[PDB]
RNA sequence: AAGAACCUUACCUGGUCUUGACAUCCACGGAAGUUUUCAGAGAUGAGAAUGUGCCUUCGGGAACCGUGAGACAGGUGCUGCAUGGCUGUCGUCAGCUCGUGUUGUGAAAUGUUGGGUUAAGUCCCGCAACGAGCGCAACCCUUAUCCUUUGUUGCCAGCGGUCCGGCCGGGAACUCAAAGGAGACUGCCAGUGAUAAACUGGAGGAAGGUGGGGAUGACGUCAAGUCAUCAUGGCCCUUACGACCAGGGCUACACACGUGCUACAAUGGCGCAUACAAAGAGAAGCGACCUCGCGAGAGCAAGCGGACCUCAUAAAGUGCGUCGUAGUCCGGAUUGGAGUCUGCAACUCGACUCCAUGAAGUCGGAAUCGCUAGUAAUCGUGGAUCAGAAUGCCACGGUGAAUAC
């Protein structure tokens, strides 16, 4: 995108490459630099991310979830009853979890 | 015709009179791909028509056509599980195309000597509403009236 | 003055062979009058591809014969002496006569 | 293809080039309008295989009589299978 | 001076030369009237000149080979319109609407194997 | 049968010709027959030498004859003994002075012809056909060969009903004209009849 | 089957041969070869002349010919329901699958379904699926425009004079030839579309939306076709199911079907005059010119391995004249006589020429076929096979439509 072949060949092939690139970026982004299976999952919603929870359970990876009243526990190792729709509430969860993980090995 | 509505192919005007309409007529009269023979025949027929009926070539041709142009024709609908023959209005371009075809067909079956005479007789009596082509038009029209119940 | 006509089955091989003759003549003398393509022959064949019946099933082949002519007009001795023994031929035919 | 047939063809070619192409004087030169006598026409006791118009022109490899091509000396099918592998210089699949 | 145009149509190739003189016509060392003057496609050569009025203001000398009457006439017409650029590109605008500059590429189709001629297929029977 | 020869269809685009001499109609047939006569003799004589192909050219009243082989050592014997014998016999058959060249082929398992000869040789030795093909496919992909593809056919394993059971790995774009597809065939002569073998090998796209 | 008088040719009737027509080996004899006579339909038997070419510690030799025994040779004989290879077909239809993941006890499903869109499993978006392969498309050949290079045997615009013929100096313009490049990519504008894919229209352009045509034929189906092109398992015959020869047949003829050519005419027949192509072939070949013949052709004899010479005058067409709707100045079958060639040989059984003869046929029921544009229709030209022989096959151009609501 910056150093290799991005301008050569027709503009049509340039634009398809870019739109294909952003397709990969927004589909699988931060996960790019993982290089292995994780050690834990954090899900904002349980009944909306059931596929991810099920895959984690299949592989024996701990799962921490914010479960709403409509959601289903028993796929989650650590349930957190709380609204998962409100923007203010979800930010609160992400901030608190973000803060506690800022403190790494110290 | 299943999918694409198509445009139209143009033709050159008549060299004598620069009429697309007459060029199509000679082109309909053409057989085996001999345009020179066709244009020769029509020119001989129309000049004979002009001196017969005075006036001029174009209006002599127009009066012949307007007497044989059909306004409505019958068509097979077959929608209700039955053979219905419904009337449908004819388009302008198709209207004159049928006329020219009928005129040529009628002239072809006449019994005069030269085809040029056959056209002259047909185009003349067509202006007088007694040619075979005129008979076909009214035959088509009356069939449409008989089946007017469907529409 | 001296006519050389080359023929072969591929144009990328005829071209270099003639280009070799024209340049050697040009450097060993003057003018060198120029190669000209002139028409090429297309010989077609048609053969039934089945071992039995099936008349409509057949394929068509052709052989293209490319022909070139140089017609050097210089009788220079340094040119005629070097002109022969310059074949570099891998399936290209030569005629020397005028 | 019945190399007994192939034996017959080679024998005819041997006779044809042995007698004719030099006894052609007997046929053409003498049976002419010199201005006759049927003696020359009468002398046609040759083996009857010396006539060049008795060779069937079979395929070199397989030897079938039909589907021959002079340019290649092979039948249609042998031409095809050799062409696709190379062998015949310059042959391609034509289109236009 | 004189202007040139090539023109081509259906196996026919033409050579057209334009001069600013009277309205004389000569085709292949003959007259249009004598070449195809009154026979088929007589005015086809005139069409590029009926628009942008001629009267008697252009000398035309041409030579054509290949094809047949209609082809050679069509080849000429393409030459006339292509060499009629004398009046710069201004007259080309209405020349397009006439539809003359566009070279007509409508060659004859080859005859394929199994077909009788090009697209005509041999008669067929089912039972 | 509804597939074009992948060699012939490429014969002008990417695949070179296998005979590059020129001749007029007068001697075209004679040259062609001589080539065939030469080729069948060499391939029969060098049966154990694993010859990939024979390229014959006749530049300026001669015959070159280049032999592409995977084991030139025994093709040439010691110094030039056996190769001279081939050259002498070839010149006799063709009726003209003859030379002979040897071209070693690297990666013998990447050559379509050689692979087929190996499979048919094993098959005549009563190797189970499934393992012979799988071995050929896998050890070819191991060395480049984007598209190995092999196919046996006809009375497999001494059955009563014939069948094909081909395998492929990689990609083999037979419909792209500039794909460097190396294709060749061979046949075994087992006690149960004839078994045919076809192998396609893909390489760079140009 | 891209071409049965002999041959081809296998098939029939006769005349013949048996390690053989075709191949290797062993032993013996002989150069090989060439010219002639008799009997026979011939194959084959009987003879007569002539030649004796290269090697040789020489039981012998090499290319070649006869004699004897063997292993053998031979089969277009059966089995495409044992096979390879090759081919048709659905169908150039857009589909057919796999790895991992997931769902179901399992056969299996998903992906490959859904909303749009496309010629297309083409693409966009969504989606327990994530990717990939064979297909589609593109890369290949040809055609349509332009530029550069060289200009013959190709070309002749500006110049000089000419037998008015590029013919002649000359020219490198032009047509053209054949190599290398440019070009077309929804690229640019407008509108619609979820603001995506894409669709409709417009400019420019020779060409506009995969510009036209071709090659290209997925996994598989039909125990589809080919043992007779070839190869090949098994079986079968081996003084015969093998081999040679002459003649005959494959060309028969109460009939039934398929594919075609010519017609039934005045958009025409006939006579005279006259204009415009493309693409091919040629050395056992194509065969100018000139003379002879009413003609097919014959005699003499240039040129050409061919942008040079030959095949080779294109015909429809256009001008005049005649025919005047008749079984005709339409139609040409059939038949008698006379000929030209190829061929050892035209009875069975060739093509073509001259004179004479002049059937059916007046547009064809039920039914049914091809074709969407340089297409149908119509008119000519060439090539393979080939001594000789197309109304078939494969190619080329001329004129050139109707209609898709
Ligand atoms: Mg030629
Ligand atoms: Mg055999
Ligand atoms: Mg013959
Ligand atoms: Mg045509
Ligand atoms: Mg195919
Ligand atoms: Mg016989
Ligand atoms: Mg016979
Ligand atoms: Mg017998
Ligand atoms: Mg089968
Ligand atoms: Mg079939
Ligand atoms: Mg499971
Ligand atoms: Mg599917
Ligand atoms: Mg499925
Ligand atoms: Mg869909
Ligand atoms: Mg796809
Ligand atoms: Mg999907
Ligand atoms: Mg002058
Ligand atoms: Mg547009
Ligand atoms: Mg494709
Ligand atoms: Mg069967
Ligand atoms: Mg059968
Ligand atoms: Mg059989
Ligand atoms: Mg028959
Ligand atoms: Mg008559
Ligand atoms: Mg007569
Ligand atoms: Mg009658
Ligand atoms: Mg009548
Ligand atoms: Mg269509
Ligand atoms: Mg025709
Ligand atoms: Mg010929
Ligand atoms: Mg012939």
């Amino acid at each position: 995108s910056q150093d290799g072949t991005f301008d050569k060949l027709t503009k049509k092939e340039a634009l398809m490459r870019t739109r294909e690139l952003e397709k990969l970026e927004n589909s699988l982004g931060g996960i790019k630099d993982m290089g292995g299976l994780p050690d834990a999952l954090f899900v904002i919603d349980a009944d909306h991310e059931h596929i991810a929870i099920k895959e984690a359970n299949n592989l024996g990876i701990p799962v921490f979830a914010i479960v709403d009243t409509n959601s289903d526990p028993d796929g989650v190792d650590f349930v957190i009853p709380g609204n998962d729709d409100a923007i203010r509430a979800v930010t609160l969860y992400l901030g608190a979890v973000a803060a506690t993980v800022r403190e790494g090995r110290s | 015709p299943r999918r694409r509505v198509i445009g139209q192919r143009k033709i050159l005007p008549d060299p004598k009179f620069g009429s697309e309409l007459l060029a199509k007529f000679v082109n309909i009269l053409m057989v085996d791909g001999k345009k020179s023979t066709a244009e020769s025949i029509v020119y001989s027929a129309l000049e004979t028509l002009a001196q017969r009926s005075g006036k001029s070539e174009l209006e002599a041709f127009e009066v012949a056509l307007e007497n044989v142009r059909p306004t409505v024709e019958v068509k097979s609908r077959r929608v209700g599980g039955s053979t219905y023959q419904v009337p449908v209005e004819v388009r302008p371009v198709r209207r004159n195309a049928l006329a020219m075809r009928w005129i040529v067909e009628a002239a072809r079956k006449r019994g005069d000597k030269s085809m040029a005479l056959r056209l002259a007789n047909e185009l003349s009596d067509a202006a007088e509403n007694k040619g075979t082509a005129v008979k076909k038009r009214e035959d088509v029209h009356r069939m449409a009236e008989a089946n007017k119940a469907f529409a | 003055r001296i006519r050389i006509r080359l023929k072969a089955f591929d144009h990328r091989l005829i071209d270099q062979a003639t280009a070799e003759i024209v340049e050697t003549a040009k450097r060993t003398g003057a003018q060198v009058r120029g190669p000209i393509p002139l028409p090429t022959r297309k010989e077609r064949f048609t053969v039934l591809i089945s071992p039995h019946v099936n008349k409509d099933a057949r394929d068509q082949y052709e052989i293209r014969t490319h022909l070139r002519l140089v017609d050097i007009v210089e009788p220079t001795e340094k040119t005629v002496d070097a002109l022969m023994r310059l074949d570099l031929a891998a399936g290209v035919d030569v005629q020397i006569s005028l | 293809a019945k190399q007994s047939m192939k034996a017959r063809e080679v024998k005819r070619v041997a006779l044809a080039d042995k007698y004719f192409a030099k006894r052609a004087e007997l046929k053409a030169i003498i049976s002419d309008v010199n201005a006759r006598w049927n003696a020359v026409l009468k002398l046609q006791t040759l083996p009857r295989d010396s006539s060049p118009s008795r060779q069937r022109n079979r395929c070199r490899q397989t030897g079938r009589p039909h589907g021959f091509l002079r340019k290649f000396g092979l039948s249609r099918i042998k031409v095809r299978e050799a062409a696709m592998r190379g062998e015949i210089p310059g042959l391609k699949k034509a289109s236009w | 001076n004189q202007y040139y145009g090539t023109g081509r149509r259906k196996s026919s190739a033409a050579r057209v030369f334009i001069k600013p003189g009277n309205g004389k016509i000569v085709i292949n060392q003959r007259s249009l009237e004598q070449y195809f003057g009154r026979e088929t496609a007589r005015m086809v050569v005139r069409q590029p000149l009926e628009l942008v009025d001629m009267v008697e203001k252009l000398d035309l000398y041409i030579t054509v080979k290949g094809g047949g009457i209609s082809g050679q006439a069509g080849a000429i017409r393409h030459g006339i319109t292509r060499a009629l650029m004398e009046y710069d590109e201004s007259l080309r605008s209405e020349l397009r609407k006439a539809g003359f500059v566009t070279r007509d590429a409508r060659q004859v189709e080859r005859k394929k194997v199994g077909l009788r001629k090009a697209r005509r297929r041999p008669q067929f029977s089912k039972r | 049968g509804q597939k074009v020869h992948p060699n012939g269809i490429r014969l002008g685009i990417v695949k070179p010709w296998n005979s590059t001499w020129f001749a007029n109609t007068k001697e075209f047939a004679d040259n062609l027959d001589s080539d065939f006569k030469v080729r069948q003799y060499l391939t029969k004589e060098l049966a154990k030498a694993s010859v990939s192909r024979i390229v014959i050219e006749r530049p300026a009243k001669s015959i070159r004859v280049t032999i592409h082989t995977a084991r030139p050592g025994i093709v040439i014997g010691k110094k030039g003994e056996d190769v001279e014998k081939l050259r002498k016999v070839v010149a006799d058959i063709a009726g003209v002075p003859a030379q002979i060249n040897i071209a070693e082929v690297r990666k013998p398992e990447l050559d379509a012809k050689l692979v087929a000869d190996s499979i048919t040789s094993q098959l005549e030795r009563r190797v189970m056909f499934r393992r012979a093909m799988k071995r050929a496919v896998q050890n070819a992909m191991r060395l480049g060969a984007k598209g190995i593809k092999v196919e046996v056919s006809g009375r497999l394993g001494g059955a009563e009903i014939a069948r094909t059971e081909w395998y492929r790995e990689g990609r083999v774009p037979l419909h792209t004209l500039r794909a460097d597809i190396d294709y060749n065939t061979s046949e075994a002569h087992t006690t149960y009849g004839v078994i045919g073998v076809k192998v396609w090998i893909f390489k760079g796209e140009i």
